[PDB]
């Protein structure tokens, strides 16, 4: 899903 | 850059060391506590012998770590208008007292009174347009000869509207409430209140106290938490 | 008493006497005779250099006589003396007494005197085999805090004092040799002449006397102020002086004559002035008022040729080398500023 | 004041030995320090310069990386360390009471100095005058040059003079050939300008006559002049 | 019964501090022309004077 | 609703440089250096400034979502908002240390507060906050995404397996664990401190003086805590379980990772104006 500041 | 010669090196390098110098000197100063000493002249400010010590006078004593220095200022016999501003990075200006002659009325021109110059010294001191933000203690008085007088002759009735009378603990209170309520500001200042007694330590933790209050609340004021 | 009546009537016949001899020879006013010449353009200083080292507020200086040193009086203990070239610092003193509030430079350049709010004058020697300042002797006797200190010449010194007496010491002896008085306030300032014989100064009384240095004795009386004088000083001529009060006024007195010459006020400042001074030429007059700012005014039509900021503080001594050269300013803030 | 210093005598090119110098009547912490060569009866050369508090250290070409030099500021003394020795290092050291700022002349109170005996900008060496015979009361003229102006912007013109007298220390006479020094006699006197400098004596007497060196101050490594003796 | 001395000493230095000479004002106000129109070739506050001879100027560092 | 998300970012950034270089100016310009705080209000309004300069190309990423600005841009900008994340915060902790020892300890180590020794601090607290970013500058690049479209986010190395639970885990225990138990215990410290010498000197009025202080660390602890709960806890429960990628969780994420940054433009607000510098200003 998300992983830090930007999701991916 | 490069014209100075080897005169011009030696003078610059005098130069820093003398700012060297001064700058670490400069620094000591900041750290030692600076009161001021005032009061009429007959209100103890003699008992400075064992009670304070084991043009203006200076006198320099230690306590717990800490650098006291108060200077009197009671015989300079001048106008006190024209050299005040000197005595500004001053915290906790004392003002010794003795209202416990004021029932054996003492005028010295026999148409004044002892508490009404106490108060007019006290407002010149506490009404001025320096001396802001800077706190203030008192020293009342022995309270052997109050008691001695106060009982033997109903004298205290001459006090403008009192009505009680022959009360030790009652006449003192509300001495300290007349006192405490000369303040015009009331949001920046205060009023340390102690009672004197023949132990030195009592006279000295006191101040010590009142000291450490003064330089936390100014501590405070600076960080910006007040 | 009968006798203090009639010697009171006759103080005021002779005070109206003074006075009405003093009008009947005011015939005219400097400002509609000067008013021929052409005013001088606008002025404009930069700030050439600024001193730094002191850690309190600055009380007073002395442009020294090679038109290129000068020292500093400071409450945090410190006397400093600064050469103007390379902002170097010559010497840093230390003094006994941490209140100072007066400095002077001796024509010779070895003596340096200072003191105030201690009763005692303190005479410093600069060239000694020593190698440091050590204090010659120090001077003792007043009951008042000292407000100015002029060397007179390489032995003899005239200080004023808060015990409203001036005396003229003698470093040799240690003692007075000449004690003035008469003065109803406290003295504060004063100032010397380019010959060495006569000397003014100012009270708190909002009076000013021409005293003589070698008899003792008062000759003139000035007035007109209406507030307390903080500096004085001639001018090069020699005739005149200039007096700095604390009602915003600026007023030029002069000797030879016994009249009103020249003075100032404006509107738009209500703080008074600290120091005063003059060029070589005496053509404009050095102001130092304590609204945070300096200004500087023009000695034909009363109208002020340019402004001088560059405090943020009070500003309290002044001075201009004897060459007219440059002209340096002083402020609590602890900055010393050159402009030239 | 007075100032004593010691370490003088014989030492050998190699071995190890300290000088000691004693200041007494003024600050030592708040004036120059410098060392001087005196070769005899020649030119001789000026050797190092200290600062108050050991700011700066200054060595000769001729003795560079060779001695050591430490400080104590508490007694007062400075010290002077050698390792290893060369024949050209005879000299006369004087602990001189100067230190530049404004007003104040470099090398103005030599106090008195020690010797030293060694066992077996920078201004060109040159002066012509060898000895001279001369009868009191008449001016005595020698002359120093140079190779350079010395006429800076500010116009200061680094030249000193001291005469030297035998089983005598010598002392500073004439600096800048503009300022005389003090606790001197006020009959010494000199002028110059430019390029060329001429010592002159207006009156001369039995008092007067001496050794002396032209000194210039320029790579604190300074070139001295040579000794002209003088004979009544 | 004092006080009579300290006015007496008053008095005499009241009537005794008239005893100078006066001038007209426009004498002293021409004397001041005079001295500042002679001086003023040599004020460097009043003329401003090139760099070349102004030993507290602005330099490079 | 990413555009309504885009004009927050601007809005954001605008308040927040303007706070800053108000802030800035006033202190470079009056401040001089006479107080021990000026410097590291200073460095503070430095740090929060270069922080917010990633805003805009973090916006262009969530909303036009193709990434034109370039892989070395990428990597530049999460540098540099990696490291000012980082050196903001510990800013805060070491003003929080200084007041706690200025207040309670008034005699001793007051001795220690000269603007000499923040200079020291803050040249070390920049070199600790630079090693602590290593990774980040160093494990990030450029991710294949599943939209069939490109962004700018951080690739998926093999140093701890899995590693997004280790790397959050280390980043969670020490950026918001370590300063908020510190500013807490320290202020707590601080009023119990002034409660204690309230009532040795019959304080006539610190009675009633004492609860700005506590106000003031109320406030301070709870806005630490408004803007950065959310996104850690967010950002774990993303790692703990996967999810079903749907718009509405990464809708809400875009305004959770946008208050992170918004709590850099109050940071003045609270921590400067509220002091001596009113007159300042
Ligand atoms: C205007 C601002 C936001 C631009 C940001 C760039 C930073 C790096 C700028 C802004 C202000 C600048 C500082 C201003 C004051 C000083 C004092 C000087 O003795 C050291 C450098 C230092 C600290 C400057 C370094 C560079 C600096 C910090
Ligand atoms: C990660 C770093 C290297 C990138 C950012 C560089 C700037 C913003 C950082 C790095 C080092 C920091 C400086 C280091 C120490 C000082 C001295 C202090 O008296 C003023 C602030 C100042 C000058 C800091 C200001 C901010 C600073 C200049």
């Amino acid at each position: 899903x998300c992983f830090x500041k930007t999701c991916x | 850059g490069c014209t100075l010669s080897a005169e011009d090196k030696a003078a610059v390098e005098r130069s820093k060391m003398i700012d060297r110098n001064l700058r670490e000197d400069g620094e000591k100063a900041a750290r030692e506590v600076k009161l001021l000493l005032l009061g009429a002249g007959e209100s103890g400010k003699s008992t400075i012998v064992k009670q304070m010590k084991i043009g203006i006078v200076e006198t320099h004593f230690t306590f717990k770590d800490l650098h006291f220095k108060m200077f009197d200022v009671g015989g300079q016999r001048s106008e006190r208008k024209k050299w005040i501003h000197c005595f500004e990075g001053v915290t906790a200006i004392i003002f010794c007292v003795a209202l416990s002659d004021y029932d054996l009325v003492l005028a010295e021109d026999e148409e004044m009174n002892r508490m009404h110059e106490s108060m007019k010294l006290f407002d010149s001191i506490c009404n001025n347009k320096w001396f802001t933000d800077t706190s203030i203690i008192l020293f009342l008085n022995k309270k052997d000869l109050f008691e001695e007088k106060i009982k033997k002759s109903p004298l205290t009735i001459c006090y403008p509207e009192y009505a009680g009378s022959n009360t030790y603990e009652e006449a003192a209170a509300y001495i300290q409430c007349q006192f405490e309520d000369l303040n015009k500001r009331k949001d920046t200042k205060e009023i340390y209140t102690h009672f004197t007694c023949a132990t030195d330590t009592k006279n000295v933790q006191f101040v010590f106290d009142a000291v450490t209050d003064v330089i936390i609340k100014n501590n405070l004021k600076d960080c910006g938490l007040f | 008493g009968s006798e203090l009546d009639q010697l009171r009537q006759e103080a005021e016949q002779l005070k109206n006497q003074i006075r009405d001899a003093r009008k009947a020879c005011a015939d005219a006013t400097l400002s509609q005779i000067t008013n021929n010449i052409d005013p001088v353009g606008r002025i404009q200083m930069r700030t050439r250099r600024t001193l730094r080292g002191h850690l309190a507020k600055i009380y007073a200086m002395h442009w020294g006589t090679d038109s290129r040193l000068l020292v500093s009086a400071s409450q945090d203990g410190k006397l400093i003396i600064w050469d103007s070239y390379t902002t170097n610092k010559v010497h840093a003193i230390p003094l006994r007494s941490s209140w100072v509030m007066t400095c002077a430079y001796a024509p010779s350049g070895n003596y340096v005197a200072c003191g105030g709010l201690d009763n005692i004058c303190s005479i410093y020697n600069l060239k000694t085999r020593e190698g440091n300042v050590r204090v010659s002797r120090e001077l003792a006797g007043h009951t008042g805090y000292l407000s100015c200190c002029r060397f007179l010449d390489d032995n003899q010194i005239v200080t004023s004092s808060g015990d409203t007496t001036c005396a003229l010491w003698d470093i040799e002896t240690g003692q007075q040799t000449t004690t003035f008085t008469g003065h109803t306030g406290d003295v504060m300032s004063l100032s010397l002449a380019p010959d060495t014989r006569l000397f003014v100064s100012g009270a708190c009384d909002a009076s000013a006397k021409l005293w003589d240095v070698r008899e003792g004795m008062c000759r003139q009386t000035f007035t007109g102020h209406e507030s307390d004088i903080n500096a004085i000083c001639f001018f090069p001529n020699g005739n005149a002086f200039a007096t700095g009060s604390d009602d915003a006024t600026c007023r030029l007195f002069d000797l030879r004559a016994d009249q009103e010459l020249m003075t100032y006020s404006h509107d738009n400042i209500i703080c008074g002035i600290t120091s005063v001074s003059f060029s070589k030429s005496g053509r404009l007059l050095l102001a130092g008022y304590d609204d945070f700012n300096c200004n500087v005014w023009d000695a034909l039509k009363a109208d002020r040729a340019g402004v001088l900021a560059g405090h943020d503080n009070r500003v309290s001594c002044l001075g201009v080398t004897d060459d007219g050269m440059a002209v340096a300013t002083g402020s609590w803030d602890s900055f010393l500023k050159i402009w030239n | 004041v007075q100032l004593v210093e010691s370490g003088g005598g014989l030492v050998q090119p190699g071995g190890s030995r300290k000088l000691s110098c004693s200041a007494s009547g003024f600050a030592f912490s708040s004036f120059g320090m410098h060392w001087v060569r005196q070769a005899p009866e020649k030119g001789l050369e000026w050797v190092a310069y200290i600062s108050s508090g050991s700011g700066t250290i200054y060595y000769a070409d001729t003795v560079k990386g060779r001695f050591t030099i430490s400080r104590d500021d508490p007694k007062n003394t400075l010290f002077l360390q050698m390792t290893s020795l060369r024949s050209e290092d005879t000299a006369m050291y004087y602990c001189v009471r100067s230190i530049y700022y404004y007003g104040s002349s470099p090398f103005d109170f030599w106090g008195q100095g020690t010797t030293l005996t060694v066992s077996s900008s920078d201004i060109v060496m040159t002066q012509a005058t060898s000895s001279v015979p001369v009868t009191p009361g008449e001016s005595v003229s020698i002359s120093c040059r140079s190779s350079k102006s010395l006429l800076h912007s500010n116009g200061n013109t680094y030249l000193y003079w001291f005469l030297q007298r035998p089983g005598q220390s010598p002392q500073l006479l004439i600096y800048r050939m503009s300022n005389l020094a003090s606790g001197v006699p006020d009959r010494f006197s000199g002028s110059g300008s430019g390029t060329a400098f001429t010592l002159t004596i207006s009156r001369l007497e039995a008092e007067d006559v001496g050794v002396y060196y032209c000194m210039q101050h320029l790579e604190y490594p300074l070139t001295f002049g040579a000794g002209t003796k003088l004979e009544l | 019964t004092a006080s009579i001395a300290q006015a007496r000493k008053l008095v005499e230095q009241l009537k005794m501090e008239a005893n100078i000479d006066r001038i007209k004002v426009s004498k002293a106000a021409a004397d001041l022309m005079a001295y500042c129109e002679a001086h003023a070739k040599e004020d460097p506050l009043l003329t401003p004077v090139p760099a070349s001879e102004n030993p507290f100027r602005e330099k490079k560092f | 609703s990413n555009a309504v998300l885009t004009f927050i970012y601007f809005v954001v950034c605008i308040i927040g440089l303007c706070g800053n270089t108000l802030v800035i100016y006033v202190i470079l310009r009056y401040a001089k250096m006479k107080t021990i705080t000026n410097i590291y209000i200073l460095n503070l309004a430095i740090a929060d400034e270069l922080f917010m300069l990633g805003l805009p190309f973090l916006a262009m990423q969530v909303a036009l979502v193709h990434w034109p600005f370039g892989k070395a841009i990428c990597r530049v900008v999460m540098t540099v908002d990696g490291i000012n994340q980082f050196t903001s915060i510990f800013c805060l902790t070491v003003m929080s240390i200084d007041r706690y020892l200025a207040v309670v300890h008034p005699i001793k180590s007051a001795k220690w507060r000269r603007p000499r020794t923040a200079k020291m601090i803050t040249m070390a607290v920049w070199g600790v906050s630079l090693l602590v970013i290593l990774p980040i500058m160093i494990y990030a690049g450029l991710r294949s995404n599943q939209w069939g479209r490109s962004s700018c986010t951080i690739n998926w190395p093999g140093e701890s397996g899995a590693w997004y639970t280790g790397f959050i885990i280390y980043t969670f225990i020490l950026g918001f664990l370590v300063p908020l138990t510190i500013i807490c215990l320290c202020y707590l410290f601080i009023i119990i401190k002034v409660k204690s010498s309230g009532i040795r000197v019959g304080s006539s009025k610190r009675k009633k003086s004492e609860k700005k202080v506590t106000r003031m660390v109320s406030i301070v602890v709870a806005v630490f805590i408004f803007c950065w709960l959310p996104f850690y806890i967010f950002n774990v429960s993303s790692v703990s379980m996967a999810i079903s990628p749907t718009p509405a969780l990464k809708g809400m994420f875009d305004f959770v990772v946008v208050l992170t940054y918004a709590n850099s433009c109050a940071n003045p607000i609270l921590y400067a104006f509220l002091s001596d510098n009113f007159k300042k200003s």
